[PDB]
């Protein structure tokens, strides 16, 4: 369950 | 260097892209805390040396990002980046 986005 | 040690980062708002992925939040089960995923070629962060990939984000220009959601972090550094005023960005980690 882990997001990962470019900031 | 201890484990988490908590290090004051400061990073320049002048690249347009700041250039890095950024992975948790408190709904995640697995990783709870907010860290730096990925340092991209091109951004402001990849020209800071003590800046690594795997750094746990605890706070930007003075906003706790302790136990947010990863919505609230990538908008709360988004807009510390875009806040080209304060110039440099304040960024305090917990190095692994
Ligand atoms: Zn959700
Ligand atoms: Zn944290």
């Amino acid at each position: 369950d882990v997001e990962i986005t470019l900031v | 260097v201890s484990t988490g040690a908590l290090r004051t980062i400061t990073l320049s708002k002048m690249k347009q892209s700041l250039g890095i992925s950024i992975s948790g939040g408190i709904e995640s089960k697995v990783q709870p805390m907010v860290k730096i995923e990925k340092i991209f070629p091109g951004g402001a962060a990849f020209l800071c040396g003590d800046l690594q990939a795997g750094f746990e984000l605890v706070a930007v220009d003075g906003e706790s990002l302790e136990q947010v959601t990863h919505q609230r972090a990538v908008d709360t550094i988004r807009r510390a980046y875009r806040n080209k005023a304060r110039e440099p960005m304040e960024l305090v980690v917990r190095v692994p």
